[PDB]
């Protein structure tokens, strides 16, 4: 697939992790029981 | 026998029970059981005397009454009094306690040989034993004095308030001493706003000795005149001349200094100390002092006597001799003299047992522990040896200029040891031991710029000090004056400092003009002194009441007349150029009990041409900077604009996010106004802050035909929720079905289902009045399932009864923000609850 040659590891900069995320989760709810919907 | 002791507080009951024991039954008569009427529950004069209860013309018949909820306690007390053989009235020392005791006596009856009046200044074993040993008779003279005061205050309040409603504004109030306190605050406000700060500069100098020590001085003369440069350029010139000149210490002064401890607290001194050291105002100070007294740790907190018992003096001298030792004794007691008119029979505010340290007060909240520590420290300090200081003063000369240092060094500390200063003062430093006629070497010098202080705004404690100086009110009154001036809306307290509302100025001016005798400080003092004469039994209560009432009625009947006849001038308009959004006309600046507002002259035109449009202001808050210290008030005065027509400062208000309004201090006597887009400090509406689920905007609390209700601030959104019986925020409605089939029980209304963040509840169609709310039952919902909106129908499907057969109720789980159904038996929850997990009802034990 990606044909990588090696693996690299380092600390996570906060801007980097925020760049990963597609959104913030702010409330503890998990899934509705009235309709099985998040 | 069994002897019954009646005490006002329940905590006082517990503390006194600690020392009385099994032979005595202690019953706590919570507050005033019997009082003049309050609620509504030549006919005008009849209705006035029925509202007052007091009838001044028919020799002050009083028609006392017993308030809703007191009757239970009155019944219990009567039963216990029938059981008991001797009835002991153990109210507090002061006139209020005597009035309470008289009321109790008169309700229970049997007066002559069945009531003993007990008098103790502290709730302690020795004091209580001495008090019960030889009880006193009920001192009817002090009761009469208290009744005279109460009658005066009700006469003035009820007779004046309709006059102020007619002339000035509905929803005003008045009071004898209250109005004089407002007058004091308003006079200080007028002095402050009149003030025009000058500007003056000062120079500071830095010097080293031949011995390498270092000294800092301040520069105070030029050409043998006072050094006080007016501008920057002058100051820079002075600094130049100083630097060029050569300095020598032409003056060397030295002298011992002694400082005595402060007197033990009277109530006014205790309030001033608690404000200055701990920040407690009046209400918190007296509440905590009352708790400390009722617990038994301190003597009675309403006193103007600095006297101390020989027991107290011997105890504290023992404590000092044991802990500190002989140097701090000193040889003989420190006497302190109170006013000749003071209640010298009373003691000061002191500990009941000097060895009880503040940390040991397990049952007192931390603020009360701090207040007790202050009382203890003062009491110990007052008997200790004076502190000893040695003081040095230096003067140094260069050219046309002389510059000065003063310093003190501390060598015995005895009273300062127990009672330290809050911070070091400017003279609390070490000047080095320069010689007489010494020399000095020079380091670089700093100018400073200053503006003269205006008279300082009253604090709560400094207003209490002013009242104590003039003789307006008494130790028992002070807290009530300080509270009532705020509660009645004439004065506001901010930054721990007193500020006077424009309505307070209007009412002060009107009352001074019409009722000059009532508002004059000397006549207020003379009235207080005459009440003291009554309590002495130097005067007859009814007499002085009649004299007051005759004068007051003369002044009232003059004041009622038309303004051309000479009665109270109306709330005169001041006019400004602004376009009324309803009719474009010029707009004027107006004061109501609600505040200060912008009105359109069509308000004074008959219905045909009447305009009720109004515009609503927010004042700029002054934000005094604590870090600026003494400067903070001066800079506030500097911040204000000044009126064009007069020197008086101007006060500032916000009319648009684009516009801001300035108004003169003597408004409406002065008609200057200014309008500017520049916008100093701004504020907004409030109330239970709720979030509107329909637009996310802020939602505030408002009342009216909807009574307690919550409405969103967004002008594009009119969403409204409602307050219910046992919940905050306000469920809106969404399903406000006027369920006509469910009747109210405490009233004749019918229930309506409402929704909101609190949940789904039932409320009276007249919550403003009925304010009756209860949670719906599942069977109730199933009865009216059809009327429920489409969403809530699921609640009707929930099981109606638990496995035990008990009836269920719909509840809201805030932690999960969802509705569930729970069963209750005997009013307690059965511990069974059902929620709705994925289209089916999951029931189980809670
Ligand atoms: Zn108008
Ligand atoms: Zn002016
Ligand atoms: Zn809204």
């Amino acid at each position: 697939t990606e044909e990588f040659d090696a693996i690299k590891i380092a600390l996570a900069s906060p801007d980097m992790i925020r760049s990963w995320s597609f959104g913030e989760v702010k409330k503890p709810e998990t899934i509705n029981y009235r309709t099985f919907k998040p | 026998g069994k002897a019954l002791v009646i005490v006002e507080s329940p905590a006082k009951a517990k503390t006194i029970n600690k020392y009385l024991g099994s032979d005595y039954v202690v019953k706590s008569s919570v507050g005033h059981i019997r009082d003049l009427p309050t609620s509504g529950s030549k006919d005008e004069r009849g209705a006035l005397v029925n509202r007052m209860g007091v009838d001044p013309w028919h020799n002050w018949e009083a028609h006392y009454e017993v308030l809703p909820g007191k009757e239970k306690v009155v019944s219990e007390l009567k039963q216990l009094a029938e059981k008991a053989d001797h009835i002991y009235l153990a109210t507090d020392l002061d006139r209020e306690g005597e009035a309470i005791a008289w009321h109790l006596r008169e309700v229970i009856g049997g007066d002559d040989a069945r009531y003993s009046r007990v008098v103790f200044n502290e709730i302690t074993k020795n004091a209580i034993r001495q008090a019960f040993n030889k009880p006193g008779e009920l001192n009817i003279d002090r009761v009469n004095a208290q009744q005279a005061r109460r009658f005066m205050d009700r006469v003035v309040g009820y007779m004046v308030s309709p006059l102020l409603w007619k002339k000035i504004a509905r929803g005003l109030s008045a009071g004898r001493v209250q109005s004089v306190a407002v007058r004091l605050v308003v006079e200080r406000e007028r002095e402050i706003k009149a003030f025009v700060p000058e500007e003056f500069w000062e120079v500071d100098a830095s010097t080293t000795t031949p011995s390498g020590e270092a000294l800092a001085l301040q520069v105070t003369h030029q050409n043998d005149k006072p050094f006080r440069p007016v501008n920057k350029e002058q100051t820079q010139a002075a600094v130049s001349l100083l630097e060029k000149a050569r300095y020598s210490v032409l003056e060397r002064e030295d002298k011992p200094t002694t400082s005595k401890p402060g007197a033990p607290f009277i109530t006014s001194t205790l309030q001033q100390a608690a404000s200055t050291r701990l920040g407690f105002g009046v209400k918190k100070t007296m509440m905590m002092a009352q708790r400390l007294y009722e617990a038994g740790y301190i003597t009675y907190m309403r006193t103007d006597s600095t006297n101390l018992s020989q027991d107290a003096v011997n105890m504290v001298r023992g404590y000092i001799s044991d802990n500190f030792g002989k140097k701090y004794l000193p040889e003989s007691p420190n006497q302190y003299a109170s006013k000749e008119n003071s209640q010298e029979a009373h003691e000061a505010i002191r500990p009941s047992d000097v060895n009880v340290m503040a940390e040991s007060l397990k049952d007192m909240e931390a603020d009360a522990q701090k207040l007790y520590q202050l009382i203890w420290r003062q009491f110990v300090a007052c008997q200790m040896t004076p502190a000893k200081y040695d003081s040095t003063t230096l003067t140094v000369g260069a050219g046309d200029f002389r510059l000065k240092a003063r310093g003190r060094i501390l060598r015995f500390d005895g009273w300062t040891k127990v009672m330290p200063a809050l911070r070091k003062g400017d003279e609390d430093r070490i000047l080095p031991a320069v010689n007489k006629g010494d020399a000095l070497t020079l380091v670089e010098l700093t100018p400073a710029q200053h503006f003269t202080k205006p008279p300082a705004r009253f604090s709560e404690a400094s207003l209490v000090k002013e009242l104590e100086k003039r003789g307006i009110g008494r130790p028992s009154t002070y807290a009530s004056i300080i509270s009532t001036i705020q509660d009645r809306g004439y004065v506001r307290v901010e930054n721990r400092r007193f500020y006077a509302e424009k309505m307070g100025e209007i009412v002060t001016d009107r009352l001074e003009e019409n009722f000059r005798e009532l508002m004059n400080y000397d006549f207020t003092a003379q009235m207080e002194n005459s009440l003291d004469q009554v309590a002495n039994h130097e005067a007859e209560w009814k007499a002085v009441l009649d004299h007051f009432f005759s004068d007051f009625t003369q002044q009232l009947d003059k004041a009622e007349k038309d303004p051309e006849e000479g009665g109270m001038r109306p709330n005169q308009m001041v006019l400004t150029s602004i376009d009324c959004p309803t009719c474009g006309r010029k707009m004027g600046i107006r004061t109501a009990s609600t505040g200060v507002f912008l009105g359109c002259s069509g308000y004074a035109l008959p219905p045909k041409e009447r305009c009720k449009t109004t515009i609503n202001l927010v004042p700029e808050n002054e934000v005094l900077n604590v870090l600026e210290g003494e400067d903070a008030e001066t800079n506030a005065l500097r911040a204000k604009r000044r009126c064009p027509k007069c020197g008086t400062a101007m006060d500032s208000y916000l009319i648009d996010p684009k516009r801001k309004l300035h108004v003169c201090g003597n408004n409406p006597t002065c008609d200057g106004y200014e309008i500017e887009e520049g916008e100093f400090r701004i504020k907004g509406y409030d109330g239970p802050i709720v979030e509107c689920e329909k637009c996310g905007s802020e939602m505030h609390l408002k009342m009216g035909r909807f009574g307690k209700y919550m409405a969103c601030t967004n002008e594009e959104c009119k969403n409204t929720r409602k307050i219910l019986r046992n919940g905050e925020v306000a469920p809106p409605k969404e399903d406000p079905v006027p369920l006509p089939e469910l009747p109210c029980e405490k009233s004749d209304a019918y229930f309506v289902l409402r929704d909101g963040a609190a949940g789904v509840f039932l409320a009276a169609n007249t919550f403003p009045k009925s304010r009756e709310t209860r949670a719906p039952l599942v069977e109730e919902l199933y009865r009216f399932r059809d009327r429920l909106p489409e969403k809530l129908r699921y609640l009707a499907d929930a099981p109606q009864q638990d496995p035990e057969g008990n009836k269920t109720m719909v509840r809201f789980s805030r932690k999960t923000k969802q509705q569930y159904v729970s069963s209750e038996k005997d009013g307690k929850a059965t511990g069974w609850s059902a929620f709705y997990v994925d289209g089916k009802w999951v029931e189980g034990k809670k």
